[PDB]
RNA sequence: CCGGCGCGCG
């Protein structure tokens, strides 16, 4: 039954502007 | 909901797998939002309604309905056996 | 698809004295159970707190306490009292005693592996018989063979006097011995491969030559089969004679304690002597403890009642396997008398307030606390005990969508337990649908049912999607419908669909009815008492010919010269014409057939429209 | 399950089967085609007990 | 490997005899024949692309003949019969006969070992494969000893 | 179509040459011949027979007279 | 956990009052452990082993 | 909170 078959770049690097 | 349950099983090769998948989805529902279920909203009914709605067939959410004719708070309907 | 492999196993094996020590390590030495006055566990006794673990978790035999390792004075551990259910002890037997299962049960394993008649081994273990030449891996100098029943006169006085005492006893247990010790020595020095080869060669000799010429062969096949299994496993044939006796944990024996006392009663007597009779008494104490009733007369107590051994408590219909393991009593279950409810839906049942509030108690507590109407669990339980009017609203709310399992007593097939949606009904009885009574084999003359609540989401999903009655309309035996109308409903349908009185039962004399546009007009006329349930009438039919009737030609055809002709059958009239393609149909029927057809049609159409 | 076993005959002795051993029918026939080591057996009817 | 095969079949690509043989190459040395036999049962009663080949039978036989405990001669005999019944689609190689000679030697089924050694002779290498470089108690030496002891 | 053995589906054509044949009676001449052949083939493979091995084969030839084999066993 | 699993009966009483999903027991109930001790009293050992399908490691279940 | 004996219900 139901038991069958076992059931960070790009940051701190932005454009300074 | 009985008609919906029969309809969902027309696309399932194995019904035990269907039951297991429904139980797993209900478990995910309860784990994510525990407080929303157990009262007027049941997780398994919500899963069934969502699976019916995913086919494009509109159903009330979790088959949750109440009685508009209850005569105020405290009054409980007495079933006529 | 690759199967989700699961490799789980369990195996039994005959145990070793070293494993018994590892279980106990812790030896029970005294037969005292409790103090007669204080009712405290006697030290070194059958209930010793140092050996088995602390009663009243976290306290010693003295009375000290610590927060949940060993004490100093009494040496009791600081653990939970759970250990008293699992910690074993052992009894250090002075003399080895054989296991009753492997000596007295038929066919005897010890007898076949040693290859001696069973009566000989029984005499050696029980009577005062001594076995000659018990071992082979050590040299001897005597020509005594077999098991001499009579004591050897020379061996009693002459040889002990000539060989003195110390060295004589040093080499004593190598030519003559007795009891289970001799058997264990014979088992320990066995060469299994030699056993296999000798058995095979003897089998071939017997074959190359008719009842016992075959029975001896079957012994040889049995013995070499038995000998092979010891080689490939880790079992030792000498473990069939016990050197230590494991002791059941006290919490599993809060009769058995009496048998444990006798082993200590007779083993501690034997060690005081260190005599043959007391060795046998220890052996019989172990046999009664392990398996009573195999030795002919089973040992009784003072009340002339047979003792109950471990074999008795593990075997039989009331034993551990067939009573404790294959069936269990469960929580969240109820029971009451069942009454019929004809207004119920096919997927619904009625639960009494008391059974429902007991079964769903934790869910009612959660409902109370969740909407801030209860401060804690204790306050919620107190509110539930007081039968406050708001407890029932929460119960009715939490019972929605949570199925229950009903079950009648003689569950003969799988439809003996089914799942329903519970609703709150007044009274103290379970309301049951009438169409599910045949599956339960239930009638309302005193029958009762048990109710069970699935707790986890998986169990609720299983109950809702596999066990509900609307998906179990067919019986697995042959595939016939199980929820078919019976008795009163069948009589009602039979009366409804029993048509007009016909022939001589309708008219007194040989005959040498209203026409309705639609079935609603006929039913309305029936409501206004214009017609009876079985009075004939003609109904205009505007569908295809779909009336079951005998395949017969018209009784009479009325052909008009203008072209129209009327074909008159037994149950309908058909008007046709040659000029036109018109075709009118009138069905001769009653209000009952119309009502049955309309009932089924409206059921189908309403179910379709509701979805 | 009643008719799924065979009985190794009393004269068929080898290191694969022993006489009187209760073996499956499919196993007996598969070893029959693969070995000629006195694989001698006869069909036995077993009760449900 | 098992996790990746499960994920591959979850993604929609079912395992074939190649992946099953790769898995069996490790299961055959675990000392527990039941793992390899479970994999073999998965293969045998499955689809056409999952059906066992000579390598699969070799892996399962090797798993059974080098078991830690209990007797496996009946299991190897039944596997040999199953492989024989599959002759239209599977045929043996040198490793099959080497494993069968080793098995029937260690269990003293000498005549079957002689038959399979006659079959093994026709392959180059042959007895060198059976020797196993001295490992697994040198099955070639055991075969020679078994031949000598019975006067064959 | 269900009657086939491992020999006839794996191409064991040599199998029928070792079956349905009357076995050869043992004789001391045959035994000493096989002993000589086996000793030679074991020597060829790197296996050195012991002194006791040669003595046993020689005594077998003495039991049933075979002088024609004496000249070759002793030199080996 | 409705009959005899002592540890899992107490967790079910807790989860259902908070509504936070019931997990599988995965351990043996007290009826099986009771049987093992009785079989130990007959000098018989009954062990439950789990063989991993990943690395074929044999794991001894606590019983 | 353990077992026997007796009486019942479906
Ligand atoms: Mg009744």
């Amino acid at each position: 039954g139901t038991g069958f078959n076992k059931g960070d770049i790009l940051f701190y690097h932005r454009e300074f502007c | 909901m009985t008609m919906d349950i029969e309809r969902l099983l027309l696309s399932e090769d194995n019904r035990f797998e269907f039951v297991n998948s429904v139980a797993a989805e209900a478990t995910e529902y309860v784990e994510k939002n525990r407080d929303e279920y157990g009262g007027t909203k049941k997780a398994i009914f919500h899963v069934l309604s969502n699976r019916v709605n995913d086919l494009g067939f509109d159903r009330p959410e979790a088959y949750a309905e109440s009685d508009p004719y209850k005569p105020g708070p405290g009054y409980l309907k007495e079933y006529y056996t | 698809m690759i199967d989700r492999y699961k490799h789980q196993q369990l195996r039994i094996g005959l145990v070793s004295p070293q494993q018994i020590s590892a279980w106990a390590t812790g030896e029970v030495t005294k037969p005292y159970t409790f103090h007669y006055k204080t009712n405290k566990p006697e030290k070194d006794g059958l209930f010793c707190e140092r050996i088995f673990g602390p009663i009243k978790s976290g306290i010693c035999a003295c009375g000290n306490y610590r927060v949940i390792k060993f004490c100093e004075q009494c040496g009791v551990e600081f653990v939970d009292s759970r250990i008293r259910r699992y910690q074993m002890g052992y009894i250090k037997l002075t003399c080895p005693v054989t296991h009753v299962w492997y000596l007295k049960r038929l066919p005897s394993y010890i007898a076949n592996l040693l290859d001696k008649p069973l009566k000989e081994l029984e005499g050696l273990v029980y009577c005062d018989f001594s076995f000659a030449r018990p071992i082979t891996k050590k040299p001897t100098f005597l020509r005594l063979r077999g098991s001499f029943e009579y004591e050897i006169q020379s061996w009693k006085y002459s040889i002990p006097l000539f060989f003195t005492t110390q060295g004589f006893e040093i080499f004593r247990n190598r030519e003559i011995s007795t009891g289970a010790g001799a058997i264990r020595e014979q088992l320990a020095d066995l060469d299994l491969r030699i056993i296999i080869e000798n058995s095979l060669v003897e089998w071939k000799q017997l074959g190359e030559e008719d009842r016992k010429i075959v029975r001896r062969k079957d012994f040889l096949v049995r013995r070499m089969e038995l000998a092979k299994h010891f080689i490939r496993t880790n079992i030792e044939p000498e473990w069939m004679v016990l050197c230590l006796l494991p002791v059941l944990p006290p919490e599993l024996r809060p009769d058995i304690n009496e048998l444990y006392r006798r082993v200590i009663y007779r083993n501690n007597t034997l060690t005081d002597l260190l005599v043959m009779c007391q060795e046998k008494l220890v052996q019989e104490a172990v046999d009664t403890l392990l398996d009573n009733g195999i030795r002919g007369q089973p040992m009784r107590d003072g009340h002339n009642k047979v003792y109950k051994s471990f074999s008795d408590v593990i075997e039989g219909k009331e034993g551990r396997f067939r009573e404790t393991l294959l069936g269990k009593r469960v929580d969240y279950s109820g029971r009451s008398v069942i009454v019929v409810g004809p207004s119920l839906s096919l997927h619904r049942c009625g639960l009494p307030r008391e059974i429902a509030i007991e079964l769903f108690q934790t869910f009612v507590i959660r409902g109370l606390i969740r909407q801030h109407l209860a401060s804690n669990i204790g306050v919620a339980k107190s509110q539930i005990r007081e039968k406050k009017p708001i407890v029932w609203e929460i119960l009715q709310e939490v019972m929605q969508g949570h199925p229950v399992l009903l079950n009648r007593a003689p569950t003969l097939h799988r439809l003996g337990i089914q799942s329903f949606q519970p609703i709150l009904v007044e009274g103290r009885t379970i309301c049951l649908h009438p169409l599910v009574c045949k599956g339960f084999n239930a009638d309302f003359d005193g029958d009762q049912m048990a109710v069970h609540v699935p707790l986890s989401l998986e169990a609720q999903a299983e109950a809702r999607l596999l066990m509900f009655s609307h998906m179990n309309l067919l019986s697995p035996a042959i595939g016939d419908p199980i929820s078919v109308p019976t008795q009163d409903m069948l009589i009602g349908l039979y009366v409804l669909t029993s048509g007009t009185r016909r022939g001589i039962c309708a008219n007194r004399y040989n005959p040498c009815e209203p026409f309705f546009c639609n079935s609603y007009d006929a039913i309305g006329a029936y409501r206004q008492k214009r017609i009876n349930l079985d009075s004939p009438l003609w109904l205009r039919w505007q569908l295809d010919q779909r009336v079951i009737a005998s395949k017969e030609v018209p009784i009479e055809v009325h052909y008009e010269s203008f072209g129209n002709y009327h074909e008159i059958y037994a149950h309908y009239l058909i008007v046709r014409s040659v000029k036109k393609e018109t075709l009118y149909i009138y069905i001769r029927t009653t209000v009952g057939h119309i009502s049955f057809y309309r009932e089924i049609e409206e059921a189908i159409q309403g179910f379709s429209q509701a979805c | 399950q009643i008719t799924s076993k065979v009985l190794v005959s009393e004269e068929g002795m080898s290191n694969v089967f022993l006489p009187g051993e209760l073996i499956g029918l499919l196993r007996a026939e598969r070893t029959g085609r693969a070995l000629e080591e006195a694989i001698c057996y006869r069909a036995v009817l077993l009760g449900i007990t | 490997a098992l996790d990746i095969s499960y994920e591959m079949e979850a993604a929609g690509r079912f395992a074939t005899t190649f992946h099953f043989n790769c898995l069996l190459s490790v299961q055959a040395t675990c000392g527990i024949p039941e793992v390899a036999y479970a994999t073999f049962e998965n293969m045998e009663y499955g689809e056409d692309f999952m059906k066992p080949d000579t390598e699969t039978y070799n892996w399962v036989i090797q798993a059974y003949t080098r078991a830690d405990s209990y007797d496996r001669v009946q299991d190897v005999a039944e596997l040999l019969g199953m492989m024989v019944e599959d002759y239209k689609r599977v045929q043996p190689n040198v490793k099959t006969h080497a494993l069968l000679v080793e098995c029937f030697t260690k269990y003293c089924v000498v005549k079957e070992a002689i038959r399979h050694f006659r079959a093994l002779k026709n392959f180059e290498g042959g007895t060198k494969v059976l020797h196993n470089a001295g490992n697994f108690e040198d099955p070639l030496s055991l075969y020679l000893r078994a031949l000598c002891r019975e006067g064959r | 179509s269900d009657m086939y053995t491992i020999a006839d589906v794996w191409g064991w054509t040599w199998e029928k040459d070792f079956k349905n044949k009357t076995p050869r009676r043992w004789s001391q001449e045959w035994e000493v011949e096989l002993a000589i052949v086996l000793m030679a083939k074991v020597i060829e493979l790197g296996g050195v027979p012991t002194i006791g091995d040669c003595a046993v084969i020689l005594r077998a030839a003495i039991r049933a007279p075979m002088p024609s084999s004496f000249l070759k066993i002793l030199q080996t | 956990y409705k009959s005899d699993h002592i540890r899992a009966r107490q967790e079910v009483l807790g989860t259902t009052i908070i509504g936070g999903t019931i997990p599988k027991p995965e351990d043996a109930p007290e009826s099986f452990r009771l049987l093992v001790r009785e079989l130990r009293s007959l000098a018989l050992e009954l062990n439950h082993f789990l063989v991993s399908e990943k690395n074929f490691q044999i794991n001894r279940k606590e019983v």
